[PDB]
């Protein structure tokens, strides 16, 4: 992307980027680590475990508190993280925070409690193309 | 420059945050802190004494000695094109005959519903219109009509200054228009001989 | 420093309506000047919508789904911004 | 909030494969899968974000439109941050002529989504102020073009019509034109509405063929 | 459940068309109340009793200030449900008309933000590349304003011989006419006290109050929708991205200079790879034929016929369309019966969003920063009140 | 108790002898608003409106709607501590 | 103890209770007082005295609210108060007792082809 | 087999009209014509 400023910026510090566009101000002063992104992490596993097992809400979000756990340790600079996360670490951390605290009202509420026969209809738009172009 | 400095800030709360917190220092945007007796003139050069109104002012003064593009109208028109839509006019053909045939696409195509026409056939056999009016005052001059039309009957004309000091002079019927395209005729076939190309 | 208003001759030398060139505008593509067969392209009439099974006792593998995402910086892979959209030959 | 400037480089690429992917072909099914409650009807449109793919469209009660929107806005994986506007459509044919519709855009991943719940005349609505700030002016328009109530709101009050209007003036059933015009009297040094008159009324024009087969 | 009990404060901001009621304990406001409506012209059930081609020219008085833009979006709409291809030169066309567009609206909003601030010197010469933006319309519609230009599956006419010269010529000069407008308020401490730190936003509030366009930009936010989610040939095109991270009116000043040069780039890039071939597309069953044609030929004489009495019938359903306009993001929710009339065409407005931000971002300000907090809003009542 | 029951008393009966809708000898000391006058809800708030006029007092609507007799009333502004 | 809780009869006495200082604040001391103004009032409820929904009442209150609150902050001028307030007023007693004899019927036939529609 | 216009929007138009609460709606006479808010008037003709 393009600076506004007249001046000269490196933006290769990661930390005088992360000045630049304002993170320390508006989203997070405290620089993020992937130690608060592991301790969210694992918040948010431990808060889902307030939904039944056989419920497929806590089954994604397991899935991906662990696909997001494995990232986080297999890859040790933070900006690897960034990259593989395509964002930065403060939110991640803003998302699994909010992941978190999604939590409560769904178990309050409890999409899950339907009748073994439930039923959602289903329709799906076909192009035209598909039976004109080349198969 | 676009850099900032402490002071200059147009508010409390930020005013209030750099004289009671360095936040500023850690901004790369802002003009970093004078560091010998050199750059602490500069610094009050570039407060005091201006210098900053004294660019803009002599850019001024130098347009002041500048050319200008103002026209002395109505002794000098501006720049337009054929395809300018304004007054619409009706065409007729050569030989005298009205172009119009009254197949109603122009009120059809109207969304303006400005068009009022009313036909039947002629003493001869002909299909002419009997009324065809069109509002100036509600018409768009979208040239919708003019797209419209598979004779090249109905056109809006390079004429563009006919205000009228009372509204009823804008409720164009088919002798006025019939008037206006006798008047404008050989500028519009002109313009047609160029548009014909895109058109 | 380019200067504002050009003097006569270097901006719009000539009006509109006195082109000195005749203009040639296409209005009909080459390839279907002598076939006219409509229904190879009607592209329009031909969509479709399909009122699919009712998806209650299916069976969502989130292991498959995330089995498929990347681990490292490299492996890691991108889809390219589409430079135009379809034009169909023309 | 997200979409931050990470890369100081152009990027040639929209998303990641995988993000594309499921968004693209298994959203909907994640829908279904997650919240079944929440799910009451599924359609795949013409992806509002762009013409080559696929898009959802979410049909429920108007009781769980409040989570529904909250997880929606807050999941890992759909983070819907900007809610661009509600509205309604009118079905005068239905028992419940009223569609409100609701629409998503995901920074986060490049992707939308359209969710709609069907209502009558006489049922409440949540307000989703406590979700998205902007939903108020919203309401607020679609109670004033078509009566639609939002319970809870903090001021639900007409915010396009005249003052003393009444009436929803986008229901089908209301006319084009309407019933009063205003005028000035020199009589009454006023301004006054009056019964609707038309110098010329309006011309309608039925050129729907007896031939067409798209007609629905 | 309310009474009026208390009195006191009262205030009236202008009949004369934003009528503007403030609340303030003194020289500092606490609460902003809008009151809109004054030109809700009910367009949107209009619309109804209007073909697809007739309803056309009302989203040329959408945003006057910003017209093909508002074409576009619609066109897309209505072709996406069509699937319709539009062919590789009206997009070039398309494109390199909407970059210009881009600019005038640019050019009007920054001068009457000046004008508001103080400065008319930047007015005056700015609306002299206006006019001669406001020329180059003319000369391929006919209007200075209102073309109607943009069409379902491409554009009404060819671009005129020797248009692009004059692009070029334009082009050529308009980067100097920039660098003297700008040294009359960058560098300049009164405009920056004015306009620095003045209507602070966040990444968080701002997605929170669904902004768009240059004010996105300003929080630090990486995001255009010609490069997220592109449109007709604005994939291929390469150009920048200005990003700030103050929220800053100064900030979004500078913003919208640096999108006025990426669009000059973006014309330059048009103007050096404008292609030969076809601009409506080869379907006459939608597309209007060449009069040419219609004069010589039954069918697209038929064609044109009931076209232009009747219009194509597009297909039941619903889309959504939005274009990144240069207030924001500009869309249309078209909704589908299957007659040559769209049911329910709603109109989403980015002005209508960023006018809703004046109460929060009011608080703590003063009475000579409302117009400030306005000007920079960037907005037109005819999107918002429609 | 706060007044005397019998100014209250012709007070009242002068403030219910100024309306179109009642019949200026049908009016007694003691009344019922509903059976006798035939009056419905509106009528009484606006009997409540006229009484708290004369009486320069406030009245909260849930004792407006417990009010339904003349002696109701009198009773009422008789155990107002603000009677004036 | 009312009908649908009596909702009707609150905001009834909520209106009655705002009604004077719309009267001070537009100048209605030289036309009207209290009495007759609440009398109008009670005439604007006696439009929809045979609803059965309380919904639909609710709905009514609401607008009633939102009509009551735009009276509140003056947005309809003093010509609204004109055309919707004490004229219509004087008009009712004022053609009081009129002295023609016909029917409506034919009160009708002498006026025109159509019965008339609108105010 | 089910084929009556089997390949278009109005399936999903078909559905969302027959949903389950929603479909259950009614209104008594006259009673969403007060809702209109227009004329009184328009209810005789
Ligand atoms: C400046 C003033 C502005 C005024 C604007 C607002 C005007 C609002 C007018 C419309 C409000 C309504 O009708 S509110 C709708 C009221 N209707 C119902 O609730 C259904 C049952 N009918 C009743 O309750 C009646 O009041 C009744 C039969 C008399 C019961 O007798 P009582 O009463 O003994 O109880
Ligand atoms: S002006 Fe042209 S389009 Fe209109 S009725 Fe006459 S011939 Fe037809
Ligand atoms: S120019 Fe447009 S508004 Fe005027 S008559 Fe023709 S179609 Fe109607």
């Amino acid at each position: 992307f393009k600076a506004v400023a007249d001046v000269e910026i490196d933006f290769n510090n990661r930390e005088v980027l992360k000045k630049y566009v304002g993170i320390r101000d508006h989203l997070s002063k405290e620089p993020g680590t992937r130690g608060k992104l592991i301790e969210a992490l694992t918040e948010v596993l431990s808060s889902i475990k307030a939904a039944p097992e056989g419920s497929d809400y806590r089954k994604a979000v397991e899935a991906s508190c662990i696909y997001r756990l494995k990232v986080c340790k297999e890859n040790e600079s933070d900006a690897a993280i960034e990259e593989v996360l395509d964002a930065h670490l403060e939110e991640l951390i803003k998302e699994a925070k909010e992941e978190a605290r999604l939590v409560p009202l769904i178990a309050g509420n409890a999409p899950w409690d339907v009748p073994a026969d439930y039923a959602v209809p289903v329709v799906d738009y076909t192009d035209a193309a598909t039976i004109l172009d080349a198969p | 420059g676009t850099e900032r400095r402490p002071g200059e800030s147009g508010a409390w709360k930020q005013i209030e945050r750099q004289r009671y917190a360095s936040d500023w220092e850690n901004d790369p945007t802002f003009k970093r802190t004078p560091k010998n007796l050199a750059e602490v003139l500069d610094d009050s050069a570039s407060m005091l004494l201006l210098t900053d109104v004294w660019r803009g002012m002599a850019y001024t003064l130098g347009a002041f000695f500048d050319k200008k593009v103002t026209i002395m109208y109505p002794f000098e028109k501006g720049q337009l094109s054929p395809r300018f839509r304004g007054e619409h006019a009706l065409r007729r053909y050569p030989t005298g005959e009205e172009r119009c045939i009254a197949c109603k696409l122009c009120e059809a195509i109207c969304p303006a519903q400005a068009i009022t026409i009313e036909a039947e056939e002629r003493e001869d056999g002909s299909r002419r219109t009997t009324r065809y009016d069109i509002d100036m005052t509600k018409c768009i001059y979208c040239g919708f009509c003019q797209e419209a039309c598979p004779v090249d009957a109905i056109v809006e004309g390079p004429n563009f200054e006919f205000s009228t000091e009372t509204r009823e002079e804008l409720l164009y019927d088919k002798q006025k228009l019939l008037e206006n395209g006798d008047k404008w005729e050989t500028e519009i076939a002109t313009n047609l001989r160029t548009e014909s190309l895109y058109r | 420093f380019e200067h504002y208003l050009p003097m006569g001759l270097e901006y719009r030398k000539f009006s509109p309506g006195t082109q000195p060139v005749k203009a040639v505008v296409p209005h009909d593509s080459p390839k279907l000047v002598y076939d006219i067969k409509y229904f190879v392209r009607d592209y329009r009439r031909n969509n479709k919508y399909t009122a699919r099974t009712v998806d209650a006792k299916t069976t969502f593998d989130f292991d498959k789904l995330y089995a498929g995402m990347p681990t490292k910086p490299e492996q890691v892979k991108n889809v390219t911004r589409p430079l135009i959209m379809p034009t169909r030959g023309y | 909030g997200y979409a931050y400037a990470r890369k100081t480089t152009d990027k040639d690429y929209i998303a990641s494969e995988h993000m594309q992917a499921f968004g693209n072909t298994q959203l909907t099914d994640y829908i279904i899968k997650t919240v079944p409650k929440f799910v009451k009807m599924a359609v795949t449109g013409p992806a509002q974000s762009s013409v080559l793919y696929q898009e959802p469209t979410i049909y429920t009660t108007p009781e769980s439109l409040v989570p529904l929107m909250v997880f929606l806005r807050d999941h890992t994986n759909t983070q819907f941050k900007c809610l661009l506007d509600v509205t309604a459509v009118d079905f005068p044919e239905r028992a419940a002529r009223f569609e409100v519709v609701y629409h998503l855009l995901s920074p986060r991943w490049n992707n939308r989504i359209r969710v709609k719940v069907c209502v009558d005349e006489v049922t409440a609505v949540p307000t989703l102020c406590k979700v998205f700030n902007t939903a108020n002016w919203f309401e607020r328009e679609t109670w004033d073009m078509f009566g639609v109530f939002f319970s809870g709101h903090p001021d639900l009050r007409r915010i396009l019509t005249d003052y003393g209007f009444t009436g929803h003036p986008l229901r089908k059933d209301f006319p084009m034109t309407g019933y009063q015009e205003v005028r000035y009297d020199y009589g009454k040094k006023r301004v006054v509405s009056e019964p609707l008159e038309l110098t010329q009324e309006f011309r309608y024009f039925d050129f729907n063929s007896p031939w067409e087969t798209l007609n629905r | 459940l309310t009474p009026a009990k208390v009195n006191n404060f009262t205030l009236n901001f202008g009949p004369q068309v934003l009528r503007l009621v403030l609340e303030m304990q003194g020289e500092i406001i606490m609460r902003a109340d809008p009151h809109i409506g004054l030109l809700h012209r009910g367009t949107e059930k209009l619309l109804e009793y209007k073909t697809y081609l007739q309803g056309l020219p009302y989203f040329d008085r959408l945003d006057y200030v910003s017209m093909m833009c508002m074409e576009h979006s619609y066109v897309l709409a209505i072709e996406q449900l069509l699937n319709v291809s539009v062919p590789l030169r009206g997009q070039y066309i398309r494109v390199l008309f909407s970059e210009i567009t881009r600019v005038l609206n640019h050019l009007l909003a920054i001068t009457c933000h000046s004008m508001d601030v103080g400065a008319l010197t930047p007015f005056l010469w700015a609306f002299e590349e206006r006019e001669k933006l406001f020329e180059f319309y003319e000369r391929v519609s006919g209007a200075r304003m209102h073309a109607a230009y943009f069409r379902v599956g491409g554009v009404s006419q060819d671009l005129p011989i020797g248009l692009l010269r004059d692009v070029y010529d334009w082009a050529r000069q308009f980067a100097s006419r920039l660098d003297e407008m700008e040294e009359l308020l960058t560098g300049n401490r009164i405009w920056k006290e004015r306009t620095v730190d003045v209507g602070t936003i966040t990444a968080q509030m701002a997605w929170d109050w669904g902004c768009s366009g240059p004010i996105l930009r300003a929080s630090g936010i990486d995001w255009d929708l010609r490069k997220t989610q592109p449109y007709d040939a604005y994939g291929k095109m390469q150009f920048n991205v200005p990003i700030a991270g103050h929220g800053d009116c100064y900030d979004r000043y500078l913003v919208r200079l640096q999108e006025m040069r990426e669009s000059l780039r973006i014309i330059y890039q048009c103007l050096n790879e404008m292609p030969d071939g076809l601009y409506k597309s080869p379907d006459g069953k939608v597309c209007p034929p060449s009069r040419s044609t219609m004069k010589q030929s039954m069918e697209a004489l038929i064609h044109h016929f009931k076209l232009y009495t009747e219009g194509f019938h597009v297909p039941a359903g619903e889309t959504y369309r939005a274009v990144e306009a240069p207030k924001g993001e500009f869309g249309v929710y078209l909704v589908s019966r299957g007659g040559n009339r769209p049911y329910r065409c709603k109109i989403r407005s980015p002005g209508y969003a960023h006018l809703q931000m004046t109460d929060v971002i009011s608080r703590g300000a003063m009475l000579a920063d409302v117009v400030t907090i306005i000007g920079t809003l960037d907005v037109v009542f005819g999107e918002i009140d429609r | 108790g706060f007044l005397d029951k019998d100014s209250v008393t012709e007070r009242v009966l002068h403030v219910t002898k100024h309306f179109e809708k009642i019949d200026a000898s049908k009016v007694s000391p003691a009344a019922s608003f509903e059976k006798d006058l035939g009056l419905d809800s509106l009528d009484v708030v606006e009997l409540v409106m006229a009484l708290e006029e004369e009486f320069g007092l406030e009245i909260p609507d849930a004792e407006a709607d417990k009010i339904a007799s003349v002696g109701d009333a009198i009773n009422y502004i008789c155990s107002n501590p603000m009677a004036k | 103890k009312r009908l649908f809780g009596g909702a009707a009869r609150h905001f009834y006495f909520e209106i009655c209770r705002c009604l004077p200082f719309i009267q001070r604040l537009h100048k209605m001391e030289e036309m009207v007082s209290l009495k007759e103004l609440r009398a109008i009032v009670k005439e604007k409820f006696k439009e929809y005295k045979d609803v059965k929904d309380g919904r639909v009442v609710d709905l009514l209150i609401f607008k009633g609210r939102e009509e009551i609150e735009t009276y509140l902050l003056m947005h309809k001028q003093r010509h609204h108060v004109v055309t919707e307030v004490v004229e219509p007023y004087y008009a009712k007693q004022r053609a009081v007792k009129k002295v023609t004899t016909n029917s409506p019927f034919l009160d009708s036939f002498l006026s025109s082809g159509y019965a008339a529609i609108g105010v | 087999e089910f084929a009556t216009a089997s390949a278009d929007y109005s399936i999903a138009m078909k559905k969302a009209a027959e949903i389950t609460g929603a479909a259950e709606s009614a209104m008594g006479p006259k009673e969403g014509g007060f809702t209109a808010g227009v004329p009184l008037d328009t209810f005789t003709r």
